[PDB]
RNA sequence: AAAAAUGAUUAA
RNA sequence: GGUGAAAUUCUUGGAUUUAUUGAAGACUAACUACUGCGAAAGCAUUUGCCAAGGACGUUUUCAUUAAUCAAGAACGAAAGUUAGGGGAUCGAAGAUGAUCAGAUACCGUCGUAGUCUUAACCAUAAACUAUGCCGACUAGGGAUCGGGUGGUGUUUUUUUAAUGACCCACUCGGCACCUUACGAGAAAUCAAAGUCUUUGGGUUCUGGGGGGAGUAUGGUCGCAAGGCUGAAACUUAAAGGAAUUG
């Protein structure tokens, strides 16, 4: 039977998108259908935060931050437990929390 | 050798296959802001002294 | 066996008759 | 005859006698009759102008390029064939330049060349469909044609002459070093065989 | 009438050569027997003399053009980069 | 034995007036010997420098510069602009959703034969009291917005030539201009120049540079 | 005061390279990687190996007056996964404790406008 | 993200 | 370098890693969304030219000129075919190192054809919303795109101007969502899959248990690959859908 109104992915009125590639094993995946995250981590870890303050000819430093889009494929996104396949009931729900 | 000597103020949890592994957190004696996560073999409580061959690593298997 | 190959394997043999019926023809 | 290109017919008037003087230039694409045509350093940069290599920008396109200046055309001559201008070295006063053969090739750059590609191209991608074609396309060049196979000669004739069935039976790259009468076949042969497999 | 399906101009060639060597031969006897814009008279008028020469019947211009036909891809494309070439150098 | 490290002479950067403080630091590449040694061979080097670095306040903390050594004369290296642009992180901050990105770009020359490519990006803004959770643009807004930064880039450019561009670059008052004209067609969050390349350069005008350094 | 220098951290996955050069960068100092001193073909990539890495560097470092560095930590990137390896995180980490002063710490991973199309096949790397 | 094939017939 | 791990490979002929450039080809991230356009296939850098289109507004015009359509036509992803160009990347075939009982698979390193383009072919996809097209009516909301209307509205300019941008109230058209079904359905579910034994708004196409079989043959198209049209003998008690418990 059909799974989801919304057959996998995010595309109703076109037909065709584009696709990305994974991130993890490059796999095609058309990019409305790709579980997309945003990895905004600072660029030092907090076990080294402390450090590079004391260790700064810069007071105060910007401690800059790094952005990524990850794209992953339905399969890698359940390996690396991303979206972690849930309930009949709750799989409707669309709030990120 | 520079064996150095730390104190554990904090346990965290018990790691490894077979939870044979556990993980503290340790400051130093002469530096009481130096603190690291180490894994420890045996059966630790709070406030004891570890001696550390090597003392820069940070510790894995977190969470 | 899988459609597709059925369907493949199909048309491998239905080469084979033309061409054993090419050799008559 | 015996060209595939066709021949442009250019008067030029003589600089120190009075009279006109004919030039046999081989024709570039566009080139039409009634045409001027400008030939020398401060010449324009259209189709059919003579110039130096050194008066042209890099990616120009030039045809009966002098190898030496005031050797009156040497390269590209042949129907749709034609020189790339890829550089200039004015240090030693050379220009870099790709031949129809695909080789680089450094000039003088006095060596003069007419803008514009050889007239006729395409002509060697219509098939002759018969012998009589290649016949009278050879009676305005040369006798080499037709051509005899040394395999069918016999050894007097060739050294692929002779056997018991038609075969070469020896390989059939020759070296450089051979000498005459030893030289059939393929001769100073880097590779054999059909290029990418 | 129609009076071959797809022989056409090759027709004169019966059944010999193959098939895939008369149509090689159709389409570059069409281009070399068509006629021609002349661009100086603006009339259908231009026509080969020999491989190459492309002579127009009234005004009686002759051109330097292709083997089959009057201008070649690769002609224009040198013409385009010539004339940019030049443009360039005066600006 | 070989130990490469002994034998290099620690020239120092300077660079040009264009700027806060000539100090950027310590270069080395060999001895002088003979064979065309590193007379030379020390010329076409490129500085990567903060422009907080090179004028003190700390907001410009991106924007990098590319600094070039042209001539050499001492225990000195001048520099002259070699290029300009945004920090990654800067540019991926700017970047997010829920937004129209413009981005404009031209090529033009100074008043003397530096020809090169400015770069600039811009933002749409949610005004205030908006209810409307995206505020995007009708794609005419953009080409009318792409036109006037392209038409204020050119008009900066061709005048104003290399020095006091720079000169004016630095407190980024060009990116004002753009909000003074495009600010009647779409407001804006982010407007910068983001990039400056510099494509050709003319003949060497040592008297430019020695103009510049000293 | 401070003579600086670009430490120039590429940590990849299998790899770590701290590779410290002058301000400009035609001319290096010291580039060590965890490769040469792990014999494991395995742990070149660790956090342990670029640690020891960074303490070479600062070793060969000093005696040679570089004192403090700018640090441009890279990824593979293009088409490749173009996130930093588990090592890069250490290096600087150990780069920071051998007393070498850090400044102007920025990524410099080649993020491309789509281009090369990536390997492993549409379907991907079935493992 | 090491390897892991197979299991006769009838018998609710 | 590469992997669970390794080895095929390059390496003192300086490999990997820096910096200064240059060349080539392909592509167009982030912005990029339950957003837009297109008959569909599809379409994402800027600018210019060319023609086209929906929606909206209209107190303009014709006056039934329409709906759906056997036959007949145009277009039609990818792969594939012919010839020229191009040919960076990735990569059916192939090679080769692993793993394995075997691996002519998965994994790794290379790599021909292809991938790009021009001129021609081909006409097929889970070409899918697996939901023909036109028309009418039936339910409660919040959004959003395009157009239009209105304001004891605001906003950078004049610190009180068209405008543009936001807010509020509407409205027409569109991509869609949320709740519940009063209704329908075998159910999953559905605002149509409702207005159906209280069965008739118009019209096209298709199906009749599972296989044999989209096979055989005839025809027709294609250079080929193959496409379109398309049986029978015979065989068989189930095959199949949705949901429940384990
Ligand atoms: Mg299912
Ligand atoms: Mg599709
Ligand atoms: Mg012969
Ligand atoms: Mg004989
Ligand atoms: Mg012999
Ligand atoms: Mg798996
Ligand atoms: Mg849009
Ligand atoms: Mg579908
Ligand atoms: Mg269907
Ligand atoms: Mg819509
Ligand atoms: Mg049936």
């Amino acid at each position: 039977p059909k799974k989801r109104a919304s057959n996998g992915r995010n595309k109703k009125g076109r037909g065709h998108v584009k696709p990305v590639r994974c991130v993890n094993c490059s796999k095609s995946i058309p990019k409305d259908k790709a579980i997309k995250r945003m990895a905004i981590r600072n660029i030092v870890e907090a076990a080294a935060v402390r450090d590079l303050s004391e260790a700064s000819v810069y007071p105060e430093y910007a401690l800059p931050k790094t952005y990524n889009k990850l794209h992953y494929c339905v399969s890698c996104a359940i390996h690396a437990r991303i979206v972690r396949v849930r309930s009949r009931e709750d799989r409707k729900n669309r709030a990120p929390p | 050798t520079p064996v150095t000597l730390a104190k554990v103020i904090k346990v965290l949890g018990r790691t490894g296959s077979r939870g044979g592994v556990t993980q503290v957190r340790v400051e130093f004696l002469e530096d009481t802001s130096r603190t690291i996560v180490r894994n420890v073999k045996g059966p630790v409580r709070e406030n004891d002294i570890l001696v550390l061959m090597e003392s820069e690593r940070e510790a894995r298997r977190l969470r | 066996m899988r459609a597709k190959w059925r369907k493949k394997r199909t048309r491998r043999l239905k080469r084979k008759r033309r061409k054993v019926r090419a050799r008559s023809k | 005859s015996g060209r595939g290109a066709p021949l442009a017919k250019v008067v030029f008037r003589d600089p120190y006698k009075y009279r006109l003087r004919e030039e046999i230039f081989i024709a570039n694409e566009g080139v039409h009759t009634g045409q001027f045509i400008y030939a020398g350093k401060k010449a324009s940069l259209n189709v059919g102008n003579v110039l130096p290599l050194g008066s042209v920008p890099e990616g120009t396109i030039v045809s009966n390029v002098e190898e030496k200046p005031g050797d009156r055309g040497a390269l590209a001559r042949a129907s749709g064939n034609y020189v790339i201008i890829i550089g200039h070295n004015p240090d030693e006063n050379k220009t870099r330049v790709r031949l129809p053969s695909g080789a680089k090739k450094v000039i003088s750059s006095d060596a003069r060349g007419v803008i514009g590609v050889i007239a006729g191209g395409g002509r060697v991608d219509k098939p002759l469909l018969k012998a009589g074609r290649a016949f009278h396309k050879y009676r305005l060049k040369r006798n080499s044609w037709p051509k005899t196979r040394g395999v069918a000669m016999n050894p007097v004739d060739h050294p692929h002459g002779g056997g018991n069935h038609q075969h070469i039976g020896k390989a059939s790259t020759i070296s450089r070093g051979a000498v005459s009468g030893q030289k059939a076949g393929l001769i100073a042969a880097r590779r054999t065989g059909l290029l990418r497999g | 009438a129609k009076r071959t399906k797809k022989v056409g101009i090759t027709g004169k060639y019966g059944v010999r050569y193959g098939s895939s060597l008369r149509r090689q031969v159709k389409k570059l006897e069409i281009q070399q027997h068509a006629r021609y814009d002349c661009s100086f008279c603006g009339k259908k008028t231009v026509k080969r003399g020999a491989a190459g020469i492309w002579t127009c019947s009234c005004c009686k211009k002759t051109v330097a053009g292709g083997a089959y036909t009057v201008s070649t891809a690769a002609a224009a494309t040198v013409r385009s980069t010539i004339r940019r070439l030049r443009e360039m150098v005066e600006a | 034995v070989v130990d490469p490290f002994t034998r290099k002479e620690w020239f120092d950067i300077k660079a040009p007036s264009t700027f806060e403080n000539r100090n950027v630091g310590k270069t080395l590449v060999n001895k002088s010997t003979g064979l065309k040694s590193a007379s030379d061979a020390l010329k076409g080097r490129v500085v990567e420098v903060c422009l907080a670095d090179l004028q003190g306040s700390e907001d410009h903390s991106f924007r990098k510069i590319k600094l070039r050594v042209d001539e050499v004369q001492g225990k000195n290296l001048l520099t002259n602009f070699h290029g300009m642009d945004f920090t990654t992180d800067k540019l991926r901050s700017m970047v997010r959703k829920w937004q129209t990105l413009i981005e404009a770009n031209v090529t033009v020359k100074t008043s003397d034969d530096y020809v090169l490519r400015i770069f600039a990006i811009a933002f749409t803004r949610k005004q205030a009291n908006q209810v409307k959770r995206h505020s995007y643009a009708q794609s005419s807004h953009i080409r009318a917005i792409r036109k006037v930064i392209s038409e204020i880039l050119t008009k900066e450019v061709q005048g104003s030539t290399l020095a006091q561009l720079t000169s004016k670059l630095i407190p980024e008052v060009i990116n004002k201009e753009i909000e003074n004209a495009t600010k009647d067609i779409f407001p804006l969050q982010n407007i910068h120049v983001r990039k400056v390349k510099l494509l050709k350069q003319p003949k060497f005008d040592v008297g430019a540079l020695m103009a510049l350094h000293g | 005061s401070q003579v600086f220098g670009v430490a120039r951290i590429y940590a990849s996955f299998n790899d770590t390279f701290v590779h410290v050069t002058d301000l400009s960068g035609k001319e290096t100092i010291a580039r060590v990687t965890g490769g040469m001193k792990v014999k494991a073909d395995r742990d070149e990539s660790s956090p342990y190996a670029a640690m020891l890495a960074a303490q070479d560097v600062a070793a060969k470092c000093k005696e040679v007056g570089i004192t403090a560095v700018h640090v441009k930590i890279r990824a593979t990137g293009g088409t490749r996964t173009k996130t930093p390896g588990p090592g890069g995180q250490a290096a600087l980490r150990a780069l920071a404790r051998s007393g070498l002063r850090i400044g102007r710490i920025e990524d410099v991973t080649p993020v491309p406008s789509d281009s090369t199309r990536k390997k492993g096949g549409r379907r991907g790397r079935r493992l």
